């Protein structure tokens, strides 16, 4: 049996891969980590006790069938209720979250990915490292709270100009209602000025480069589906002065393939969403590997690539 | 009692 | 030069795995977790040009010069002003700790220990179930938030009874700031009355062996440092099974350091119970039975294997 | 609205 590690929010890439895994002939059991410990019971054994088991209503899941792992969406106990003490709740959550990690990382069979592997490539001062020693090129990168060194470095890439990001995953919910996200964003000549809140929180600072293509580049196995978009708000083939776009395929070098066929095997990766870009030059810049990185949109719109097959078929024939 | 990264917030 | 990743407030320890490192003729840095990011500068480059520099006042570090790194203590930017807004704070917690990690994961050298290794065997259900399969006897273990099978646990091991463990480090503040803390508890007849609450979060159960002495078990690459305590502390001589049993749990593992508990019974069977990683060890060597640890600690930092 | 290790909580 595959067990599929989400949650109950998660979109419409579970059902993609469960009618395909159960059209091979073989079943699946969605574990919806949110629904932990609020709905679904799971009873973990050490010893010669009895079998590990996962209840979820009428569902139930021992863990002595499981075959393959699909660790997909992580979200452990959000479904603790919203009036429980703030203390007694984040606490919860990283017992629930020492709890499943501990299972999964117990359970043999086929991992998709496994966790060491996941948390490895999580990395991403070591993804950019160990991409830049395969050969592919990577954007100068820094991640810093000291203001002297960004100012130093916003201004010798001052021509292309910056950008800044977090490595964290977050949102601040203000005021009385919205959530607020960090994108990837442009630093201004004001933003220079106002250095001082880095004593409080680093931030990562990367060259900005002009490009022509960006890369959308999911991997399963040795399975390499590339896809590609023209981003060019001034696009200099098409320019004219008297006077949309999609995701379409696209061929890689067979260098670059090898590379990131390389970059996966480092890491112990079977999937990875890997993000690129190619300037006007044809130049191809390794950005970001994500190790649990979407699919779905490459799948249900252009150019319908077929993934979730490609996903099914690993969990169930291993290898 | 600001950090750096507060400048930076959008909405989605 | 050696990386000494700690925090301000760690114990006697580091200054003298320190002047052990540097009687033996070489350098070492102290990174103090929670001093960063309000005191100490951090610049980590990717890409063509540099590696990195941690800057602390007067001291410097090139990470072109670290030769290894003793992954000791984590408390990545507690020193934060409580003053800060709460949303914002949690936040630059989760960014200073995924700054550092990646700093100390893309380091060469060698690592006492690899996060990867660490984060591994962090995982205490894997644990004893990598020590039963070498054939070191475990305490039968629940985890779950299910009362119908924690009754029957109960019952199960009824005689000797069980006790219920977190497997999350934690304290609660109650309101006069005073520190709570779970210890390993018993669980009596009228807390099984009231298991309605796993709901809301799980624990761990464990039978209650019954034991003459509790061990505590600190490795330094292959040596195996062995204290005793009748539940002051005295050393003690394991059988070399179950040293060599340790050393594969270790070498499985892929850690150099280690703090492993155990327990005797009074039959003389040693039942494995946890390995700590990061343990502390200071205990065992300021107090008795004085063993040797921080010198065997800089010794494996400097000569690497 | 109580979690289960609240009847556990010692004094350190």
């Amino acid at each position: 049996t595959v067990l599929i590690v989400t949650f109950s929010r998660d979109n419409e890439s579970i059902p993609l891969v469960i009618k395909a895994i159960e059209a091979m002939g073989k079943k699946a059991f969605r574990f919806d980590t949110d629904r932990f410990p609020t709905e679904v019971k799971v009873d973990l054994y050490s010893g010669g006790q009895k079998g590990g088991i996962i209840t979820d209503g009428d569902q139930k899941l021992e863990l002595k069938e499981v075959s393959a792992v699909w660790y997909r969406r992580m979200r452990y106990g959000l479904k603790l209720p919203d009036g429980m003490d703030s203390q007694f709740r984040e606490a919860s959550l990283k017992e629930c979250r020492l709890s499943i990690r501990g299972m999964i990382a117990s359970l043999s069979g086929f991992h998709l990915d496994p966790i060491a592997k996941v948390d490895h490539a999580n990395h991403k001062q070591l993804q950019l490292q160990v991409a830049r020693q395969l050969g592919l090129l990577i954007p100068g990168t820094l991640t810093s709270n000291n203001p002297e060194a960004v100012k130093q470095f916003a201004q010798e890439f001052e021509a292309t100009g910056i950008v800044t990001k977090m490595l964290s995953q977050f949102a601040i919910y203000g005021d009385k209602q919205e959530e607020m996200v960090v994108f990837t964003s442009p630093v201004t000549k004001e933003d220079l000025d106002n250095l001082e809140g880095l004593q409080f929180c680093p931030m990562t600072f990367q060259e900005n480069i002009p490009k022509a293509l960006e890369l959308r580049i999911t991997i399963v196995g040795e399975q390499i589906f590339t896809a590609a978009i023209n981003s060019q708000q001034l696009d200099g083939a098409i320019y004219d002065w008297r006077k949309h776009q999609q995701w379409q395929p696209y061929d890689l070098p067979k260098t670059i393939e090898k590379q990131l066929l390389e970059l996966m095997k480092y890491f112990g990766l079977n999937y990875g969403a890997i993000d690129m870009i190619v300037t006007p030059d044809e130049r191809y810049i390794f950005l970001e590997i994500n190790p649990v990185g979407e699919f779905f949109w490459l799948e249900l719109y252009p150019p319908y690539f077929p993934i979730s097959q490609a996903i099914a078929e690993i969990l169930v024939n291993s290898a | 009692a600001l950090p750096f990264f507060a400048r930076f917030l959008s909405v989605s």
